[PDB]
């Protein structure tokens, strides 16, 4: 239904400082907080958050206690200082999908429809982007307890505005990999993406795991994807591919011979105009 | 509503910083609206007779 | 004035659905809740009242405030049906009361037990050494019908008020269907 | 006294809160609140800002209203964490940064409650990316000035290190109020979990970018880079002639072959090799 979403640095730093600000109660604590945004176009956007008071024992670990007095208010504040920001979902600080978190959106759905959450990380390491978002759905298939809600990820990205991008390119100082030319793709995603294909080809040998030892669900909705992709896998150098490849191939390196051929004419011709430049000033200056 | 501004309508401004604050209507300088309504005068076709 | 928070918890659940009580269980306790917190209210500006239930679904139905008026509006038709569960009774009305304004205040709940129980006296004697590791003090008190003798809940107040602590209180249900006001008389002329 | 070595700490949140909101109300003087701990006499850390909504419409800094700050105040009071109120601020938008004659007078029914209260003003327009300009203020005595004596005592080279702009010169500059030498506090925490996330592709290096098309725009560049070369085989030839000097006025008119030239030979170089490279890993890759 939502195509994708849009992240701000305001917000992605927005929850890091409230876990700084309850970072002194040592022992344990999930930040969850309200998100705060719009959506247009089917693109989601987030925009603005805060966090609620909220506390959990582990013993009976079915309790928890949102402020809608707190929530009133405060989103009365922010509807009055801006009455084009609105509520959009959601968010807990995620590290590993706390079990509350399938009817916290229950339990706050009256507010938005789609109420989304947001599953971030405040422990920054990985090699891809630490920032989650799923969708409820009760999907409905065709063996046993049909309706079952079952959150499902959507994409997401973070999102720039040209306001915050000042700031954001301000507080970076640090180092910046422009001048983007021959080499910016091959480390945004030829050195880097082969690592994005290791993780997500890790992945599947950790829930391959259960051969005779792991959990108890055996396949069922897994194994047609899988089988699906063996049998999507792609074709071997038989056919005219590898002569339309070598033929493609062919093609391209004219081109490149043709451009490395004009360049070396271009700085030839700025030797001359050194030449000309140092020769009519060694006789001239003296 | 920057969707709405046609090029050709007229809009206001500001002094100090200089940026669009409003949209305007057209307007109808003074000359024309006390040249519009100013006739109280209440003749008819029974007072004019002969043509 | 002096700090607490009152802290009631309701019983909506399906035991409570019955007129043996001469207007209504729900509008005889319900009244009994608001001259509790004309009392509280009343003897005390600072302290705000909000209501929990011990049913299946454990809902805050009103956000803990000093008004009255959603507490009368979600009391009208609040639907008491459903099965109780007394055991998360406990840390929903605790971790609520670590959601409290002020932990200068003191951690003071009443409990309205008018349903048959199934706990177990193990589960509430580690909640109830839990309230004693918390320093909570609790005073329950029970309505329609019940187990005869609170099975459970004097050794659950015995061990809520143990170990000098000798100052809570366990009001039982009389099973006659009376008006309830001087029933609970006594708790709102001293705690 | 002070020494004009007072060097305030801010944030990594507040400059953000600052220009959100400083740009979403822009050609309007918007204000708000600061909030953060206040430690000694020379230093000050203002961990947190909130915004206050408007007054009315007008060009202005409205006013202030404590019981919406009051509530405010408890909110976080009762959800986060305790903190103080420092300072407030407003937004000259494209002015630069001065004290107007309201803004003096709201400043100095603050610093009336607090002695070491701020002034901050936001410039979310002429900020690009390493000119973010701030300059927090705060009033000096005029009555000092009426007793012709020289405030402030420096006792550190830390004060006369930025020079001040000439329109606050113009405005009351020194003879009202003083600068504040700035600047942040930031953490790897934070430092990479921007960084890393700002501008990320995903796998998308990992595709093939619209295979039929790759050729036929590389056609569509080397198609008009002839006549550009014809060009080039125009331009060289008028040397041997007339100055260089008059070589470079002359030409500013007509275009030239030879910078349009390697604009297109650095793109259709770098276009066509990531296209190859990135076409030749999957045949290793996938089967
Ligand atoms: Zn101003």
């Amino acid at each position: 239904a939502v195509q994708k979403v849009v992240v701000h640095p305001l917000v992605l730093l927005s929850v890091v400082d409230h876990f700084n600000r309850i970072g002194k109660v040592g022992n344990q604590k999930r930040v969850v907080g309200v998100l705060l945004g719009s959506w247009q176009k089917k693109v989601l956007d987030v925009s603005n958050s805060f966090a609620v008071p909220f506390d959990e024992d582990d013993k009976d670990d079915s309790v928890w206690f949102l402020d809608h007095d707190y929530l009133e208010n405060m989103y009365g504040m922010f509807k009055k200082v801006n009455a084009r920001e609105r509520i959009v979902g959601w968010y807990h600080t995620g590290p590993k999908l706390h079990k509350n978190d399938i009817a916290i959106n229950e339990l706050m759905k009256r507010y938005c429809p789609n109420s989304v959450l947001v599953i971030i990380d405040v422990k920054p390491k990985d090699l891809g982007l630490p920032t989650e978002a799923y969708i409820s759905v009760e999907e409905v298939h065709d063996d046993g307890t049909p309706t079952s809600k079952t959150f499902e990820h959507v994409t997401s990205e973070i999102g720039a505005e040209e306001a915050e991008e000042v700031g954001v390119e301000h507080l970076l100082r640090d180092i910046k990999d422009t001048t983007v030319g021959t080499l910016s793709q091959r480390i945004t995603n030829q050195v880097h993406g082969l690592k994005g294909l290791n993780s997500k080809l890790l992945d599947i040998r950790s829930y391959l795991e259960k051969v005779a030892t792991g959990k108890l669900p055996i396949n069922h909705q897994i194994i047609y994807q899988l089988q699906d992709v063996f049998n999507l896998l792609p074709d071997v150098s038989l056919q005219e591919f590898v002569k339309a490849f070598y033929l493609k191939t062919n093609d391209q390196m004219v081109v490149v011979y043709l451009a490395s051929l004009i360049r070396s004419v271009v700085a030839l011709h700025n030797l001359i105009n050194n030449k000309i430049a140092n020769r009519d000033a060694e006789k001239k200056e003296g | 509503d920057k969707s709405k501004l046609k090029p050709g309508t007229r809009v206001a401004l500001d002094m100090t910083t200089l940026t669009i604050m409003r949209y305007l209507p057209r307007e109808v300088d003074p000359l024309v609206y006390n040249m519009s309504h100013e006739d109280p005068g209440n003749v008819s076709y029974s007072e004019i007779g002969g043509l | 004035m002096v700090l607490e928070s009152t802290m009631v918890c309701v019983d909506n659940s399906e035991y409570m659905r019955n007129g043996d009580f001469l207007p209504t269980r729900l509008q005889a306790q319900q009244d009994a809740v608001n001259i509790v917190c004309h009392s509280k209210t009343r003897s005390n500006p600072e302290n705000n009242v909000g209501l929990i239930t011990l049913a299946n679904d454990c809902e805050v139905l009103t956000t803990l405030t000093p008004d009255t008026g959603r507490i009368l509006s979600k009391l009208h038709t609040v639907q008491p049906k459903g099965k109780i569960t007394f055991c998360t009774g406990i840390r929903v009305a605790h971790l609520a009361l670590k959601h409290r304004q002020g932990k200068n205040h003191k951690m003071r709940i009443i409990a309205f037990v008018g349903s048959p129980v199934e706990d177990n006296e193990k589960d509430l004697v580690k909640l109830a050494k839990r309230l004693k590791k918390e320093k909570v003090n609790v005073d329950i008190i029970n309505f329609g019908e019940e187990e005869v003798n609170t099975e459970k809940l004097t050794a659950f107040v015995n061990t809520l008020n143990g170990k000098d602590g000798t100052g809570s209180h366990l009001v039982t249900v009389p099973p006659g269907p009376s008006l309830a006001d001087a029933l609970i008389s006594s708790p709102i002329l001293a705690g | 006294a002070v020494d004009t070595a007072e060097q305030v700490y801010i944030s990594s949140l507040a400059l953000l809160k600052m220009l959100k909101h400083g740009r979403a109300g822009v050609p309007m003087e918007v204000m708000g609140l600061m909030l953060g701990e206040f430690v000694d006499d020379y230093t000050v850390r203002v961990i947190d800002v909130f915004a206050m909504p408007q007054s009315g419409t007008g060009v202005s800094v409205e006013a202030v209203d404590p019981v919406f700050q009051a509530k405010m105040l408890d909110m976080l009071k009762q959800t986060g964490r305790p903190e103080m109120v420092v300072g407030w601020y407003h937004s000259h938008p494209g002015f630069g940064c001065w004290l107007s004659g309201v803004d003096i007078n709201t400043q100095q029914s603050f610093e009336a409650l607090s002695e070491r209260a701020v002034a901050v003003v936001v410039d979310p327009i002429q900020s690009v990316k390493g000119k973010v300009v701030i300059d927090a203020f705060r009033l000096i005595n005029a009555n000092m000035m009426v007793l012709g004596h020289e405030p402030r005592q420096t006792t550190s080279n830390l004060g006369h290190l930025n020079k001040p702009s000439i329109q606050a010169l113009i405005h009351g500059l020194n003879r009202h109020y003083y600068s504040i030498t700035i600047n942040y506090r930031k953490n790897e925490l934070e430092q990479k979990m921007l960084l890393n996330l700002h501008k990320k592709s995903w796998m998308e290096g990992l595709t093939l970018q619209d295979y039929s098309e790759h050729c036929k725009h590389n056609e569509s560049v080397v198609k008009e880079m002839l006549e550009l070369a014809k060009n080039y085989n125009k331009a060289v030839e008028e040397e041997d002639k007339m100055t260089p000097e008059q070589l470079a006025i002359k030409n500013v008119g007509k275009q030239d072959p030879k910078r349009h030239l390697e604009e297109h030979v650095d793109v259709l170089m770098t276009s066509n090799i990531v296209q190859c490279l990135a076409a030749m890993l999957d045949t290793v890759v996938f089967k």
